[PDB]
């Protein structure tokens, strides 16, 4: 049924969850119990910008991440149409919030327009850039500047392009 | 006492495509990557680790038409097997 | 006639170091990561896929020590698993 | 036994090769015929550079992945003390091998010094700098300027610095 918390995600049952723990020995990650554990996801989405065309139908993205997240025991915090600064700083927000230190994971999913240099923040254009890239993402979730996530694991998810070309090449059958 | 660990380390980082290209979003149903991703969450996550649900999102892209992409894993430095255990 | 395919795909890069980092490498007994490698590729190739492997082998390097690094698994585009079935 | 052509790779049974076939469906690499196949691989290893010190007991890296890769069935090309221009050249002229149309797989080891930007060159300092990208790598091996590698696992090996820092932070226990 879909009326629990896991809604549309399929579950995993008491036999399959011995049977991953014998199939592999102690190379899984450590789940926290879940009536104390305090899981928590962002998504950072940008769909209204100044000088870049409207994403139109990222509502749909949100809603679909967001529902998603919380199935698998995530609180989500959803972030809409920020700067690049916006980003760095909701981001930095977010690995000092003490939730983690009783968390065993964490998701963040960044959805926006992009180049190839990074994501595109609510300002970008091309004579005046506001891009945040990858890099800065790990840097402000690694061990030094989240001690909380330390030995866990941080799933980073982006939608966005990575440059102008359509990924693809012609051959004959 | 201190004692030293890594400073990056249990990262994986999942992007709608690969360098330099295009990614493809549908203006009433959503982005083709996020919608592909739930899709495979849902199903596969009681089953299968984080790590082998990206690929198996990959494989589903695998036959190109007039809008390809090709999801793309960067950076891991997962050391383990991460499963969701959804239900618990 | 001409069909399309993906520019980039079925790519996996592994590195000896997280991007910032160090990699060590000993004078006489040769690079860290590199015999570590061979370790693993000789012990694993016959039961496990290299995605798995190169997985295998960061976690051989999860204790730090004076001389720490952490393998890095970059732009990942293998749709499949590989086994190198070695024998055959 | 070690005499043989896979060395001190342990050697996967016929028992075995089913069951990783049953154990998931078709979404593992398929193999060539090991009568017909023609698979390749490409060592370029910088110990003697111009500027930077000397990479001693490089070729210890060299004989282990030269041993390694012919006992996984590749014919193991080394090349050494390269520049960033000359390893372009030989990276290109590796693409174009013919023996890739009868192969089902590469392997790609690099191994140098290196800098956040990419691995060294021979002739590498500070002031001129000869760095050969990853992204180039990529490039190089890929469906438009190696099509003969289309939907063929091509496997990256780097060692090398991608940086000064220790990668380490402090924790109290």
């Amino acid at each position: 049924t879909s009326s629990g918390s896991e809604g549309n995600v399929k579950l995993c049952s008491l036999e399959e969850a011995q049977r991953i723990w014998k199939q592999k020995s102690a190379e899984i990650y450590p789940i926290m119990d879940k009536s104390s554990r305090t899981r928590l996801a962002l998504i950072i989405c940008n769909e209204e910008f100044d000088s870049i065309p409207r994403r139109t139908g990222a509502e749909v993205d949100i809603t679909g991440m967001t529902m998603l997240l919380q199935n698998l025991g995530y609180s989500v915090d959803v972030k809409k149409n920020l700067t690049a600064s916006d980003m760095t700083t909701e981001l930095e927000a977010f690995a000092h919030r003490p939730e983690h230190k009783t968390s065993d994971s964490t998701f963040l999913v960044f959805m926006s327009h992009g180049i190839r240099e990074g994501i595109c923040g609510k300002k970008h254009s091309e004579q005046v850039p506001d891009i945040l890239q990858l890099n800065a993402i790990f840097n402000m979730l690694n061990t030094k500047n989240c001690p909380s996530l330390k030995d866990k694991p941080k799933v980073i998810i982006i939608q966005a392009c990575r440059g102008d070309s359509p990924g693809v090449v012609w051959f004959k059958d | 006492a201190i004692k030293k660990a890594h400073i990056e380390k249990d990262f994986i980082a999942f992007c709608s495509s690969t360098p330099d290209n295009v990614s493809w979003r549908h203006p009433t149903m959503g982005s083709v990557f996020i919608g592909r991703l739930i899709e495979h969450m849902q199903e596969y996550a009681a089953s299968a680790d984080v790590e082998e649900i990206f690929r198996k999102v990959r494989f589903s892209f695998e036959q190109p038409d007039g809008r390809a992409q090709m999801p793309t894993t960067e950076r891991v430095t997962l050391t383990r097997a991460f499963y969701l255990f959804p239900g618990h």
